[PDB]
């Protein structure tokens, strides 16, 4: 029972840790896309004068 | 690496090939590898414009472009705006510009003001030449320009044939023509003196005058000596058909 309680605690902590990291990762991913898009835009605005 | 090729996009214009030459004085410049990379490997008839700049010769350049199209000739100039560009673009002619990189400006995107030394849209190939110190001025590129012209006219060494014909067209719209004429005479190349510049008009006028009536006010003594040693042909016309006939003749036949 002591071992099972410790597993439940570790599973709770791991579930809490697993939520937030994914959210932060989504924001990091969210940048890079703007830079790629902005680089494509700048190249094409340059071609069009 | 003595040279580096680039793709050059003119603002609102055509894609050109731009080659930077880092040392114009490099012994045995590898023109064969350069021209292979540019796919300029056939022998081409060459029309070399001497002292080409912006001028009121519009219809004359239409005739020149027509003669070059019908002869598959490459036009070589100083990479600046001349007024030939609209006819070159429409006929898909090869226009090769050779200039010192420090003496020309890159065109600005959406510039309301064109610099007279801006690279002109219509050039298919640009050769920007430098020395090691990047101090090259106008006339110092002339040796490279003529060596390039001779190699373009020879084509690939494996084609056992005479080089294609080369004709020089002296416009003299710029004062820096003398070194290019000196080299053209040294290589036994025909030179057409075209009406429309003050220098060319003086040469044409004095060619028709008796020796006692010759007045030289703008032409240097060295150019007067070159006129006696070289193959000069006077064109006292701005007609598009007359220049076309002269260019077509000199690209097909050597009259000397």
């Amino acid at each position: 029972i002591l071992k099972k309680l410790q597993e439940i605690k570790v599973n709770y902590e791991n579930r809490e840790e697993k939520k937030k990291l994914e959210v932060v990762k989504q924001e990091q991913e969210t940048q890079k896309e703007k830079e790629v898009l902005r680089k494509q835009l700048m190249r094409r605005s340059l071609e069009q004068g | 690496q003595v040279w580096k090729p680039y793709d050059f996009l003119f603002p609102a214009g055509r894609l050109a090939k731009l080659v930077k030459v880092f040392d114009v004085y490099f012994k045995n410049f590898p023109f064969s590898d350069l021209l292979n990379k540019l796919k300029l490997t056939e022998g081409y008839p060459i029309v070399n414009l001497i002292g080409a700049a912006q001028s009121n010769r519009g219809k004359f350049y239409a005739g020149l472009a027509r003669a070059c199209f019908n002869s598959e000739a490459i036009i070589v100039d100083s990479a600046i705006e001349t007024g030939l560009e609209p006819y070159v673009i429409r006929r898909d002619l090869k226009l090769v510009g050779v200039a010192p990189e420090n003496c020309v400006k890159y065109p600005k995107i959406n510039s309301t003001y064109k610099d007279p030394y801006e690279l002109s849209n219509g050039h298919t190939h640009l050769f920007l030449v430098n020395d090691k110190d990047k101090t090259l001025q106008w006339s110092q590129e002339t040796l490279f320009k003529i060596q390039l012209i001779l190699k373009l006219a020879e084509g690939k060494v494996s084609k056992k044939g005479p080089r294609c014909k080369i004709v020089n067209v002296l416009l003299a719209d710029t004062p820096n023509y003398l070194d290019e004429v000196r080299l053209a005479v040294k290589y036994d190349l025909p030179i057409i003196v075209c009406k429309g510049s003050h220098i060319c008009d003086e040469i044409i006028k004095n060619s028709k005058a008796q020796e006692e009536e010759k007045q030289w006010n703008l032409v240097d003594d060295e150019m007067q000596e070159l006129l006696q040693k070289g193959h000069f042909y006077m064109l006292d016309s701005l007609d598009s058909e007359d220049i076309a006939q002269y260019i077509h003749f000199f690209l097909t036949f050597t009259p000397y």
